[PDB]
């Protein structure tokens, strides 16, 4: 029970790291969209494999 | 005996961006040239003989 907070966040986590895109309460199937996280790290990935 | 400048154009080109700037008075050594070293004396050759 100390480490209760720990598995309830986790919990949350792995419902939100593969989070589902609805349209309109539809699920749309095969919708693939990059974060804006992770196009910016295809960014500075490629800035610095260009610096270098 | 390839030169000096395709050695360092080589040896810079396959060097991680991390390790660079250590690594460039290694590539500065390398292709320097060889100025032979001074030996020992043992003088008064044949020809001085």
């Amino acid at each position: 029970a100390k480490n209760a907070s720990e598995v309830s966040e986790l919990l949350a986590k792995s419902l939100a790291e593969k989070a589902v895109v609805t349209e309109g309460g539809k699920v749309v199937e095969g919708f693939s969209y990059v974060s804006k996280a992770v196009a910016a790290k295809v960014i500075a990935t490629r800035r610095a494999e260009v610096h270098e | 005996e390839g030169n000096s400048v395709a050695g360092i154009i080589k040896s810079v080109n396959e060097t991680s961006g991390a390790n660079l700037l250590s690594s460039l008075k290694t590539i500065k050594a390398q292709a320097a040239p060889i100025y032979p070293a001074a030996a020992s004396s043992t003088g008064y050759s044949t020809q001085a003989k």
